[PDB]
């Protein structure tokens, strides 16, 4: 999920918008 | 400001910057 990509790892803007509606 | 480690209410402050009036779903399983 999004933590273990943008909190346990560094996250980036292409993952962020992964999660928008 | 989006490329570092974001935990918290710090992950969902970048959604809520980054997705805008689109909105997002915050689900840390």
């Amino acid at each position: 999920g999004i933590v273990e990509q943008c909190c346990t790892s560094i996250c980036s803007l292409y993952q962020l918008e992964n999660y928008c509606g | 400001f989006v490329n570092q480690h974001l935990c918290g209410s710090h992950l969902v402050e970048a959604l809520y910057l980054v997705c805008g009036e689109r909105g997002f779903f915050y689900t840390p399983k």
